[PDB]
Protein backbone atom coordinates (compact mmCIF):
# COMPACT_ATOMS: atom_id res chain seq x y z
CA UNK A 1 0.00 0.00 0.00
CA UNK A 2 2.98 2.38 0.11
CA UNK A 3 4.98 3.92 -2.71
CA UNK A 4 7.66 6.63 -2.58
CA UNK A 5 8.09 9.87 -4.50
CA UNK A 6 11.37 10.60 -6.29
CA UNK A 7 12.34 14.28 -6.59
CA UNK A 8 15.54 14.54 -8.66
CA UNK A 9 16.54 18.23 -9.06
CA UNK A 10 15.92 17.89 -12.81
CA UNK A 11 12.13 17.83 -12.54
CA UNK A 12 9.61 20.31 -13.84
CA UNK A 13 7.30 22.35 -11.68
CA UNK A 14 4.42 20.19 -10.52
CA UNK A 15 6.72 17.29 -9.62
CA UNK A 16 9.36 18.91 -7.39
CA UNK A 17 8.75 18.44 -3.66
CA UNK A 18 6.61 21.11 -2.05
CA UNK A 19 6.37 21.61 1.71
CA UNK A 20 2.88 22.19 3.11
CA UNK A 21 1.90 23.42 6.57
CA UNK A 22 -1.65 24.02 7.76
CA UNK A 23 -2.93 25.84 10.83
CA UNK A 24 -6.26 25.01 12.44
CA UNK A 25 -7.95 26.81 15.31
CA UNK A 26 -10.66 25.57 17.64
CA UNK A 27 -12.23 27.29 20.67
CA UNK A 28 -13.68 24.50 22.79
CA UNK A 29 -14.58 26.07 26.14
CA UNK A 30 -11.59 28.01 27.46
CA UNK A 31 -12.18 31.44 29.04
CA UNK A 32 -9.09 32.93 27.38
CA UNK A 33 -6.02 31.56 25.62
CA UNK A 34 -3.23 32.59 23.24
CA UNK A 35 -4.30 35.79 21.48
CA UNK A 36 -2.57 38.20 19.13
CA UNK A 37 0.29 40.46 20.19
CA UNK A 38 -0.37 43.80 21.87
CA UNK A 39 0.53 47.13 20.30
CA UNK A 40 1.78 49.41 23.07
CA UNK A 41 1.75 53.19 22.90
CA UNK A 42 4.31 54.64 25.28
CA UNK A 43 2.83 56.56 28.23
CA UNK A 44 2.74 60.30 28.85
CA UNK A 45 2.14 61.99 32.20
CA UNK A 46 0.64 65.09 33.78
CA UNK A 47 -1.81 65.34 30.86
CA UNK A 48 -5.52 64.67 30.64
CA UNK A 49 -5.48 61.64 28.36
CA UNK B 1 -13.44 25.87 35.08
CA UNK B 2 -10.71 27.73 36.95
CA UNK B 3 -8.84 25.86 39.69
CA UNK B 4 -7.50 28.38 42.19
CA UNK B 5 -4.92 27.76 44.90
CA UNK B 6 -4.07 30.15 47.70
CA UNK B 7 -1.17 29.42 49.99
CA UNK B 8 1.21 30.81 52.57
CA UNK B 9 4.12 29.33 54.52
CA UNK B 10 4.50 30.82 57.98
CA UNK B 11 6.96 29.44 60.51
CA UNK B 12 5.94 28.99 64.15
CA UNK B 13 -2.91 21.06 67.35
CA UNK B 14 -2.98 24.34 65.43
CA UNK B 15 -2.35 27.58 67.32
CA UNK B 16 -4.46 30.75 67.31
CA UNK B 17 -4.11 33.75 65.02
CA UNK B 18 -4.99 35.49 61.75
CA UNK B 19 -3.13 35.39 58.45
CA UNK B 20 -4.57 36.11 54.98
CA UNK B 21 -3.59 33.84 52.09
CA UNK B 22 -2.44 35.20 48.65
CA UNK B 23 -3.09 33.73 45.18
CA UNK B 24 -0.52 31.19 44.02
CA UNK B 25 -1.62 30.01 40.58
CA UNK B 26 -4.20 30.74 37.88
CA UNK B 27 -5.04 27.55 35.98
CA UNK B 28 -7.42 27.58 32.96
CA UNK B 29 -8.02 23.84 33.09
CA UNK B 30 -11.74 23.21 32.71
CA UNK B 31 -11.58 20.16 35.00
CA UNK B 32 -14.57 19.11 37.12
CA UNK B 33 -13.90 17.97 40.69
CA UNK B 34 -16.11 16.03 43.09
CA UNK B 35 -13.53 14.05 45.07
CA UNK B 36 -9.84 14.11 45.91
CA UNK B 37 -7.13 12.31 47.88
CA UNK B 38 -3.76 13.08 49.45
CA UNK B 39 -0.22 11.72 49.08
CA UNK B 40 2.24 11.03 51.89
CA UNK B 41 5.95 10.20 52.09
CA UNK B 42 6.34 6.82 53.83
CA UNK B 43 9.12 5.48 56.03
CA UNK B 44 11.17 2.76 54.35
C1 LIG C 1 -19.27 19.44 35.42
O1 LIG C 1 -20.38 18.58 35.75
C2 LIG C 1 -21.66 19.15 35.47
C3 LIG C 1 -22.70 18.20 36.02
O2 LIG C 1 -22.55 18.02 37.42
C4 LIG C 1 -21.78 19.37 33.97
O3 LIG C 1 -23.07 19.91 33.67
C5 LIG C 1 -20.69 20.32 33.52
O4 LIG C 1 -20.74 20.49 32.11
C6 LIG C 1 -19.31 19.79 33.92
N1 LIG C 1 -18.28 20.77 33.60
C7 LIG C 1 -17.30 20.54 32.72
C8 LIG C 1 -16.33 21.66 32.52
O5 LIG C 1 -17.20 19.48 32.12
Amino acid sequence: PLRSYGFRPTYGVGHQPYRVVVLSFELLHAPATVCGPKKSTNLVKNKCV
Amino acid sequence: GYFKIYSKHTPIDLPQGFSALEPLVDLPIGINITRFQTLLALHR
